[PDB]
């Protein structure tokens, strides 16, 4: 996964979390393994649209990626009734997913280091070696 | 005698004329006449609301009926 | 012009008919002179549309004309405040009139016999003699 | 006239058309003139518009045509105030009318037998004698 | 007519028709002489489109016919204050006539027998006899 | 026709076709004659449509012009005061009757055994026996 | 000027004149000279759409020009608070005007005699002399 | 048909079902024949659009089919008042089906095992054997 | 300047230009250089449209312009707060002065004496001598 | 199935699950056949658009098939009264796997391992072999 609950965390404050986690729960203390079943979900959702330009799994996160993935799995948590702003947060998340898929925006590189993930190759052609080039230089 | 009907009909196209729903009994007696005498070099004036057109009733060439007269011949 | 006072007075109620003349007038008592007046406004509005396909003055007077004049001779005497029902029926008239201006409609022959007003040529064209027609026959 | 006053009396309560009459005659017995004035002005439209495709007068009136005259004289009578009924089946009748005059619905047959308005030619052309044709047969 | 008065009726309580009747005739006792009238005009208001494709009269009535009469004859009674399900139907029947005189659709055989009304021909071409033919099988 | 008084019966309470029918009766006793009428009008209505593609009377009924019958005679009874739930369902119907018309969509099949109803020929073409063809196999 | 302050005083009454006329005046008596400005005033503002077409002055006065001068000069006398219909009017005369001018629609001729008033040539066109016409009759 | 009574009873309750059989039947003992009927009608409805692509009846039934038949099932029981819901289940149906129809979508297979049902050949080509191909390998 | 204070004050009442005044001037007299000020604004503004087609100054001045000259002062001068007839007139005005400027329409002449402003000349062409046409008459 | 009745009552909680299974079950105690009745229907949803691609059964599942079923079953179940929120992920699911079904984006691949299911060609084309192409090297 590309967060773990500590970023969830992080994010949003401890009470909400485990007020969402109280009724998934079957005791009364809250468990955080419906929060790392969302953050999967999130993953495979982002995952989704990366797999049409970058190999996966990725070589390099790109550090926004954890971010869109929080979006995301709050967004799922946050099913039996979801604010404005959540959904208009995770409409643009998914909007720049789209983006991302289609090559109209980059995902960007870690800011350790410049590092893009690495990819297929999107272009490729194919043809016979080219006799009577230029290169020749034979005549 | 399918060639001498053809060139009867030939290089001249029939003059329509286009009035208004609303033209008077008299108003299409006169474009009427008016359209039978174009020739020459002829002017005219003509409504908005009318038009005219010319359109061709025969077109061609005279090689399909000459290579069958003359193969008959 | 194509209506009097009396056609007037036909349609509409001599008491509306001398109340429009309240005011005008001078003296306390009615005046139709604003009346004819306004019927001669109305004939040479209704002429302005009719001069483009006849010759004025008509030779033969359609029946419809009559009431297209006494319309708009009472809108135009209803201007101080006119109502819905007026308006509509005077911008009606006048839409049938730019109709017959235009030529998508006919005015009419009058009811008494089949006759439509004499009109000029709307289509004319020159040319010189046809010489070498087919009506010739010398050849 | 396309219509009577009795015919008018069968669509309408004599009492209503006594009402409407009772302003626009001089005493108080209701007249029945202004009514037929209303008629002529109503067959006088109808053939503003007949005038189109068939010749005037008609050869055979169209059974339909009474009852579009009737409809319009109303109306006209009903001046002062119309009613949103009597303006909107005005309204159709005029639409029928144009129609008809465009020539896109037939007018009719009256119902009595099967015969259709006499009417001049739509559409004529003219050309010298056809020479050449197959229905010489003489070469 | 396409229907009775006794076909009237069947579709609407012979009590609305009454209270329809009572001011249109000059005595007390209900008359259907205006339920005939309203159901020739009818008639002749569906021939007006029906002369399109069928010569009229009609070999055989097609059975929606009746309904279509009664419908249109409602609503011409119903003139004083038409609701909005009577309009809404009429305007229904009309845009149905329309559609059937341009062709769009059929008006339908009787349920009797399967048998369509005659009509002329819509389409005809005219040409010389055809010589030099493959079925001349002369040379 | 394509459904009797007792299928009507099966979608619709008995009660509230004896209601319908309690004032076009002339007795106290409910009739179902009406209800016969209706469903010939409705079987009519719906030949109307079924005959541009299949010939009639069809030689097998598909089973859902039993309730498309059903549907448009409940719709042409409750005439009075239509619902906005069974005039949506007529016009549903009316559409649906339009697309089998136009040839946008099958009748069906009868459930009992898989048969369609037999139809004339939509479209034809003409032309002389075809001599050097390559089923000669003479040269 | 086209019309006088007795028309206007014919078309609106004396005390409406006299109300406009008392703030524009010194003393306490009503003036005229305003109504005469307003009018010279309408009187330019209507030459000024008829040179177009006709040369200045105009040789013969058309009726309807009197009507629109007090129409236009109404509504110039009324700019303190002008009311819907009497803008309404002035939109409707500028309209025309309008019209008038791009030659949409003709002026009219006066009622007492059938004149149009003079203008330039609104198309003229220049050419040597054509010799080689059929008119030579010379060969 | 695709589904059955007790298949309707799983998605919806008795008492709801027994509900709408209260009125339908003439006695107090609720009655799924009715039910019956509007599951053949659903099973009609579903292979008039399902016709266009597959051989009916189908070999294999796609698991989705019981679903739909039940919704529009539904739908007709609830023909005296529809709500929202359900009305918005039943066009969402009908438009799956219209999709399925013109192919823009697959029916699915059933899941037991994987199996499509069969089909007629929706695109057919014809021609004479072909000689002089490169198959020919005799040259 | 097109228009002195005394044609201001023939328009507008000299009670309301002395309000106007009021608070403009230093001492408790109403001064009228400001009202002079407004005048030279508005000749400037209108000359800024005369100057496209027509050479300045004007050689004889147009009546209208006066009153437009009047329009736009007084607009100018009710800064402060502007009622709607007085910006609808000052737009109609700009709009007027833009129409002349693009040649849409006529400024026209002086009332006293058919003379229109002279102008620069708008179309120019320039070439040589025409040798070699036909009316040389050398060969 | 692609989820389990334990994945549904992740999502969800077990209280809500066993108030929907409340009338469904003809006993008391709740039952999750219904349940497991939504999950197959769901799973089959699914199928019927990732037949387009993919062959069936799937080799590998992907990760967000789970959560996609899990929520168009839970729509499945709120029939009776749907929320805005759950209609709307519903639409937002269904609009995902028409996505997936147009190609227009990538399901995606288990988290577990990197691996794509298998899907037949979706491209094919056919030619004879190819002679004289510049791999025969004979020349």
């Amino acid at each position: 996964n590309y967060a773990t609950v500590n970023d969830l965390c992080a994010r949003y404050t401890r009470t909400r979390l485990d007020i969402l986690t109280r009724p998934k729960t079957a005791d009364g203390q809250p468990d955080d393994a419906v929060a790392e079943q969302a953050l999967a979900d999130a993953s495979a959702f982002i995952d989704g649209y990366l797999a049409a330009r970058f190999v996966l799994p990725l070589t390099v996160v790109p550090s926004l990626l954890k971010r869109q993935c929080c979006v995301v799995a709050w967004f799922y948590l946050n099913e039996s009734q979801p604010t404005e702003q959540i959904t208009a947060t995770y409409r643009d998340t998914v909007r720049w997913l789209e983006q991302v898929r289609d090559g109209k925006t980059d995902p960007g590189v870690e800011s350790r280091t410049a590092a893009s993930p690495e990819g297929e190759d999107l272009v490729q052609v194919q043809s016979d070696p080219p006799v009577f080039s230029r290169k020749q230089k034979g005549f | 005698r399918d060639f001498a009907e053809f060139l009867e009909i030939y290089g001249l196209p029939m003059r329509v004329g286009k009035y208004p729903t609303g033209s008077t009994n008299r108003e299409k007696a006169t474009l009427m006449q008016a359209v039978m005498d174009i020739g020459r070099r002829a002017g005219g004036i003509i409504p908005m609301g009318m038009t005219l057109d010319f359109q061709s009733a025969a077109d061609g060439q005279s090689d399909p009926f000459m290579a069958m007269i003359g193969w008959a011949e």
